[PDB]
């Protein structure tokens, strides 16, 4: 016997690399490699492999990536400096449906013009949630974040709107799907293929209701990385979705102010008609066969004769106790406390107020921010609700009773969901064998 | 034709046939953030092409996927015969076992095609 | 001396002889705005003189700018005659006249040679 | 063993048993522009002299033997002399000038022999 | 005898090349690469290498990457144009203005009134009480952030892929000429980024020697690198009580000033031992007579620039920039045949201009509390007043300016060079 040495053997080990994208807008997708169609998923026949979806690489490099591509679409747009005034707020009671009352504020302000040594007094419908008073008919208001920072107003011409990309590798390197319909995220795998990309995951932001995105195929999927630790997420995953239906009744208008040479800020102004909050439909029913389903899936973990209950959430900040999405380009805050409220002993529809926000502090960092301006018209929003992040309130090692929470915070857990399927590997052809055969 | 890294699943023997669609898809087979990076993966592509190009060269090997070498096969990194180890294990399997003993294997090739450099010097002057 | 380039109009016979002075400068010929942009023309540059070279060395002829090969001519790519190949003809029009027929010989120069290492690796076991 | 130059000073007929230690040691390595711009001239300058090497038939392997004689005028002194009490430092030092013209020599003897091997083949 | 061609032979040749970081605040840790936590040295032996530390190009590829990293960590610093303004200013004794000035505020609309004690090296009057910055004619100076910190840390410069660092180990060398103990390395040593002027504050000791370096030591034009054995100890004190407090211009944006000094107001000193000092000299001027002869009566005298950074001894002492009056230290006369120390006082400066570019200064932000040296006087840069070609006495003077002398004599044992693994060689065979 001596030793054979062979090049391009199918041996790979678990390695990590910079992937780059491709695609078929701030996610900066005329800058992407074109993706060919082709034949490129093939089957893996007689390989297990162990795939983790908790310590993925593939989602701590998206999260930069989206950090990366957001903060720089933001460049060639207008700085709100010169907007840090005093405002002169009086309440608007003008057609009022007593529910959105002392929400939106009407404030008068000096402001600069395009000429350096003139001024002009304009007027502006701000939100409650966006003024702070100084002074602790009209009072002095100022801006949320002014003491702290300076917001950038995103410019009208991009979209938030998230289309599709794809995650390729480069040479050396390999992507492992798992194609296994009973996945629970942790574990060895029996039916793996490799793949050239990914699929499309769209990146859309929210924090306790997953909208849009892809859906488990046989069953509800409940995933957690240690399920008797409470401090822990819980992502379930969807085999129906559930159509939620948003809306925004106020006809608003947008006017234009010239705060400089080129520089124009987009300010609120009258509202015709009659003033109505916000709000989002759902179907009763199918959301309570829904959460029969999750009850279901969920007593196989906690227990066969317990009692699943919901309740809605109890955190600090709106970004987390109250579900946040973006549609149309406004920011939506839904307070689905109507959704998480039953027990479970072993044409509806239920409607969910909204709240507008429009200084947006995004991705948690500090000193950063971002000035939504206004969109014309009504706004109008179909979505479909395919998983949810829950929280579990544990107080017992053994009971008869779960609490279960909505959850939220970090944005990782949300494409956590559509990227624990994929590994990276990386491929080594070299490899030594013994052979009877022997060099002259 | 299974594709690329599609014969992982069967055994070595016959997944000893396939080499050159796994050596053919290797080496590619600011302004923006994907500019830099994507330049420094093609970058590092290369340079791990050329470092396992330059260690098939060193052992006398370039140029072809399977070389025969003259270096015995020790019975410490293996006690397996040639019936079953090409007929009941694949490559994925075989690496995990003689991983501990690759830097004795790869540094006894070399030392002996550079004593087989020598000893062809040495004849070619007669 | 027709430098490089300069067999262009010659015929087979004469261009022959003078493929060293071409593949000379297929890797370099060389000694703000501009750093990226050269950055990527060398990057580019060597990935393809790398990707021409791996594919010399599958079919086995590694180090060589002549090579024969055992797989056959079919008379059907080009049914003309060897004289007025390679002595009333160039380059440019045998690659617009073969070139439909290209991506079958480059399977074929493949498969001959992993023929070859398996019938050169079975015949050394005796 | 030496170390990575550790053959810098003994004599040539030492120092060719150790071009292993100074092969390895040209791509990656005891040897973001800034990076990126000096690996890709690592890379070419490595690609260069494999070309050389591949021009002149020498592909493949670190010690090859040619068939370019050797004319007296470059350097007149014995193969005893040479090879044992002199220094590869020293030995570039003297031909410095006449590497072109054994580099264009070496490369028209491969040319011929080439189309000698293939004169003979398509018999 | 037939041409027989060998690759990888150990041939190098002299070269220029872009050296990368390493190491394991305002000097970027985060782009460095982590380094080997072992470092290799083959000695190689039978080798001598001509050397010369007056023109390799590794101190200005180094002086480059100081000012590259300098300038970037004052990016996303604040820029103080909103504060060249008009100063009502008010009165050791005259040191100190008390200067009242408007101000903006976070809201546009609405001003401030406030004030700050600034130095007399700062501020210019307009034409009294009546004052401006310094700077205000040419840029607005960018305030250092009170976060990153000014403590140099080692920094080693590795050679790329095909190249070689040689490293002297010569015991007597003398920066040029031929070394016959040249060991590769793989990195060098740990090598400080410190600013100074006419002291070389933690350095490298020299082994044997204390060590005289030039270019030309006939040449009066040429600066003189002593490099010590043994080193000096120096302590300072900045007995002002200061307080700082945060005059708040726009949104998110600050200007820390200096606000009321709880105490007594004295001068900022720093000391100097005198029995190390003397006898240091006398190693200096014992080992200066082996090259302009046996008999010399080797003096001293204080400075003679016109820049204060080149007439005063200028460092960086805690994050406050000192400019001693090195009066007392080169103060003897040298003819050939215990508690007490030399107070060096000193001025303090805000306004920084440091590498002399054009229109680009720096604020520095004051610092609580009392700062205190203690540093290593491991050098100096002499400067030799010529005259006569037969003189029976000299005269030498501190220097400074010119910052490249502080990192050149550290990097005076290395030197980079490529390697030309390509040889050609007569051999009895031929190839078959
Ligand atoms: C989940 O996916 C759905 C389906 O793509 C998203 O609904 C779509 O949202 C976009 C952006 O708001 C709508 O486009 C806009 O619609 C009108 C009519 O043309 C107009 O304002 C604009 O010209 C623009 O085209 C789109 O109509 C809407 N689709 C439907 C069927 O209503 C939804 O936003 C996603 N949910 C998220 C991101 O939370
Ligand atoms: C180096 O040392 C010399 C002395 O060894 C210093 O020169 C001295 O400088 C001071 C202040 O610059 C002079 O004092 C002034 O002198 C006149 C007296 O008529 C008067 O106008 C002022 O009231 C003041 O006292 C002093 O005369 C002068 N001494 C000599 C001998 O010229 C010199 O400043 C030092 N150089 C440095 C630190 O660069
Ligand atoms: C692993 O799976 C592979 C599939 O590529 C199996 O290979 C063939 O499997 C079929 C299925 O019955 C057999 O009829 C063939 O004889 C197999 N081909 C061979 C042995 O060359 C392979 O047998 C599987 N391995 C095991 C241990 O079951
Ligand atoms: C998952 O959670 C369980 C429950 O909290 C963890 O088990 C605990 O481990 C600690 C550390 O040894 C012990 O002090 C506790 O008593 C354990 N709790 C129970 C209920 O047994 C467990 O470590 C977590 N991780 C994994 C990987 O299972
Ligand atoms: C959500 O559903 C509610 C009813 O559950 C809708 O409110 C009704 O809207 C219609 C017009 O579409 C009015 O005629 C009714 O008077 C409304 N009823 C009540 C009780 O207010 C609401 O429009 C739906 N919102 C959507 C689909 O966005
Ligand atoms: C929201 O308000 C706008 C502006 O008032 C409405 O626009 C109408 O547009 C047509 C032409 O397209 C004009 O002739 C009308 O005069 C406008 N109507 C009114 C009442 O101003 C728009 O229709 C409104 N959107 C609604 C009610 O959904
Ligand atoms: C917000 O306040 C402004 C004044 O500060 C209101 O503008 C006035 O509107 C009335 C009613 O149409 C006009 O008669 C006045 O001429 C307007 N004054 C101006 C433009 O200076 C504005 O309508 C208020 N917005 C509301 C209540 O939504
Ligand atoms: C959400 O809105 C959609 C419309 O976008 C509703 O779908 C329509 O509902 C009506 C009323 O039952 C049906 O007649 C239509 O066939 C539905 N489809 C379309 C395409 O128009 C949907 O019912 C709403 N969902 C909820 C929960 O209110
Ligand atoms: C370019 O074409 C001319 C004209 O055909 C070539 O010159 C002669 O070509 C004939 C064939 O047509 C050959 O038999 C001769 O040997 C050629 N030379 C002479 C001197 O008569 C010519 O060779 C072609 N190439 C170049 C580079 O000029
Ligand atoms: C460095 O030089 C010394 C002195 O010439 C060399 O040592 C001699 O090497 C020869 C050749 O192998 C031996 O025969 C001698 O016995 C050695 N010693 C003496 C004292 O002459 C040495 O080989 C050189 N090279 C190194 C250390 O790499
Ligand atoms: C610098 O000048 C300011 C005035 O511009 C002095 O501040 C005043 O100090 C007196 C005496 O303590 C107080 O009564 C006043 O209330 C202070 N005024 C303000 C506006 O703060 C300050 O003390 C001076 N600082 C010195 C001399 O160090
Ligand atoms: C800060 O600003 C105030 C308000 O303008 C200045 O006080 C006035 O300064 C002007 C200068 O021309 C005098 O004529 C006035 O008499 C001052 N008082 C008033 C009530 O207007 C003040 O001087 C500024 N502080 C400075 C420059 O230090
Ligand atoms: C000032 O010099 C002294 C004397 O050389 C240094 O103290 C030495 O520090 C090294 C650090 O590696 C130790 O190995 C020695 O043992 C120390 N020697 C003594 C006698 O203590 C001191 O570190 C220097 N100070 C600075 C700030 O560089
Ligand atoms: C070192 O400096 C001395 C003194 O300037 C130089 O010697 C002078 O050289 C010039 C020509 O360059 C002659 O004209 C002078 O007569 C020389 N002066 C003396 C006093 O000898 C010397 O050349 C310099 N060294 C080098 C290497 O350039
Ligand atoms: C430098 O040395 C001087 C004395 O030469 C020191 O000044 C003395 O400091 C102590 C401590 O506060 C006082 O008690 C003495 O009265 C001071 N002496 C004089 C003459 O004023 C000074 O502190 C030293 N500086 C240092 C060590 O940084
Ligand atoms: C500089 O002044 C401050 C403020 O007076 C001193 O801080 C005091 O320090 C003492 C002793 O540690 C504490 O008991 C006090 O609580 C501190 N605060 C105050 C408000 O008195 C500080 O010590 C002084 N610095 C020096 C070097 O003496
Ligand atoms: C500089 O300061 C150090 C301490 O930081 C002084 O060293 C002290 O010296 C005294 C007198 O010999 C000793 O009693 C102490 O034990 C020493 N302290 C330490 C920590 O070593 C040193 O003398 C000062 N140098 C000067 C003033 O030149
Ligand atoms: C640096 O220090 C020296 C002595 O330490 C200073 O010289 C003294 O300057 C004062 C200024 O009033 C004169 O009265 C003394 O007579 C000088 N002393 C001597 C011995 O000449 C010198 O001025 C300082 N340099 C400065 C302040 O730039
Ligand atoms: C709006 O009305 C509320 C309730 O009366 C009152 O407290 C508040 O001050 C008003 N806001 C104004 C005048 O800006
Ligand atoms: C996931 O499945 C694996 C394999 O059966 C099992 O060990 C693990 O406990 C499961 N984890 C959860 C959270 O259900
Ligand atoms: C929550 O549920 C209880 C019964 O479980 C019901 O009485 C109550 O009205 C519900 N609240 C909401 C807001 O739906
Ligand atoms: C919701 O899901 C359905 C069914 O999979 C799909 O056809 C539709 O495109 C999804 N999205 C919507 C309505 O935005
Ligand atoms: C040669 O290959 C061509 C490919 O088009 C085919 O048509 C032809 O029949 C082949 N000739 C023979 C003799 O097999
Ligand atoms: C080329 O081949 C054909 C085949 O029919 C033959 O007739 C002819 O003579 C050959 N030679 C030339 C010069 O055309
Ligand atoms: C006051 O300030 C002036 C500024 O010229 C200074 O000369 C003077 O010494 C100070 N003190 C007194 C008491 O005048
Ligand atoms: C040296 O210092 C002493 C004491 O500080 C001083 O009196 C003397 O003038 C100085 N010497 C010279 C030559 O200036």
């Amino acid at each position: 016997l001596w030793v054979t040495v062979y090049y391009g053997v199918p041996v790979w080990k678990d390695a990590e690399t910079t992937l780059f994208c491709a695609s078929d807008n701030v996610w900066a997708t005329h800058a992407c490699v074109p993706t060919d169609p082709n034949p490129q998923e093939i089957h893996l026949e007689n390989v297990t492999e162990e795939f983790n979806m908790w310590k993925n690489n593939m989602v701590e490099q998206m999260h930069t990536d989206i950090i990366s591509l957001w903060d720089q679409s933001l460049k060639p747009c207008v700085k709100l400096t010169p907007l840090c005034v005093t405002l002169q707020c009086t309440n608007v009671t003008n057609n009022i449906t007593d529910d959105m009352r002392g929400e939106l504020k009407n404030c008068s302000f000096n402001m600069t013009t395009e000429l350096r040594d003139k001024k002009q007094k304009v007027y502006s419908l701000f939100y409650r949630l966006d003024v702070v008073q100084i002074n602790e008919s009209n009072k002095e208001y100022r801006l949320i974040n002014c003491n702290t920072s300076a917001c950038t107003q995103a410019c009208p011409k991009v979209s938030f709107e998230p289309i599709p990309i794809h995650y390729c590798a480069p040479a050396g390197f390999a992507i492992l799907k798992c194609k296994d319909k009973k996945f629970n995220g942790t574990g060895p795998c029996p039916s793996v293929s490799t793949v050239q990309c990914t699929h499309g995951i769209k990146p859309v932001v929210s924090t306790q209701l997953l909208l849009n995105g892809s859906l488990a195929e046989e069953e509800v999927m409940i995933r957690s990385e240690n399920i008797t630790n409470n401090a822990k997420n819980i992502l379930v995953q969807f085999n129906t979705p559930v159509q939620i239906n948003c809306t925004r009744p106020n006809n608003n208008t947008r006017k234009s102010i010239r705060i400089g040479p080129g520089q124009a800020f987009y300010a609120t102004g009258d509202i015709i008609g009659d003033i109505r909050q916000a709000h989002c439909n759902v179907s009763k029913a199918t959301w309570n066969e829904t959460l029969g389903k999750v009850v279901k899936q969920l007593r196989k973990h906690f227990g066969n004769n317990t009692i699943i209950r919901f309740a809605n959430s109890s955190g600090g900040d709106l970004e987390v106790t109250t579900h946040s999405f973006n549609c149309g380009g406004e920011f939506f805050y839904c307070n689905t406390s109507g959704l998480f409220n039953s027990t479970w002993i072993s044409n509806d529809s239920i409607t969910l107020p909204c709240r507008i926000k429009q200084i947006i502090n995004m991705w948690q960092r500090i000193g950063q921010c971002m000035y939504a301006p206004p969109i014309q018209g009504v706004i109008r929003c179909v979505s479909n609700i395919t998983g949810l992040i829950l929280t579990r309130d544990g107080g017992s090692t053994n009971s008869t009773t779960e609490t279960f929470r909505p959850g939220g915070g970090d944005m990782r857990d949300n494409w956590r969901s559509e990227l624990y399927k994929y590994k990276v590997v990386k491929i080594e052809p070299l490899g030594v064998a013994p052979t009877r055969c022997k060099r002259r | 034709f299974l594709g690329f890294l599609g014969a992982a699943g069967s055994t070595m023997g016959a997944a000893s046939m396939t080499l050159t669609v796994q050596a053919r898809n290797l080496l590619s087979g600011k302004l923006t953030v994907w500019g830099i990076k994507q330049l420094q993966a093609r970058v590092l592509a290369v340079e791990r092409y050329l470092r396992d190009q330059q260690l098939l060269g060193i052992w006398g090997c370039s140029g072809k996927l399977i070389c025969c070498t003259n270096v015995p096969w020790n019975s410490s990194w293996s006690n397996r015969n040639l019936s079953e180890i090409w007929d009941n294990m694949t490559w994925l399997q075989w690496d995990k076992e003689i991983s501990n003993y690759t830097q004795i294997i790869y540094g006894l090739l070399e030392e002996s095609q550079n004593q087989q450099e020598k000893n062809e010097q040495d004849l070619l002057a007669l």
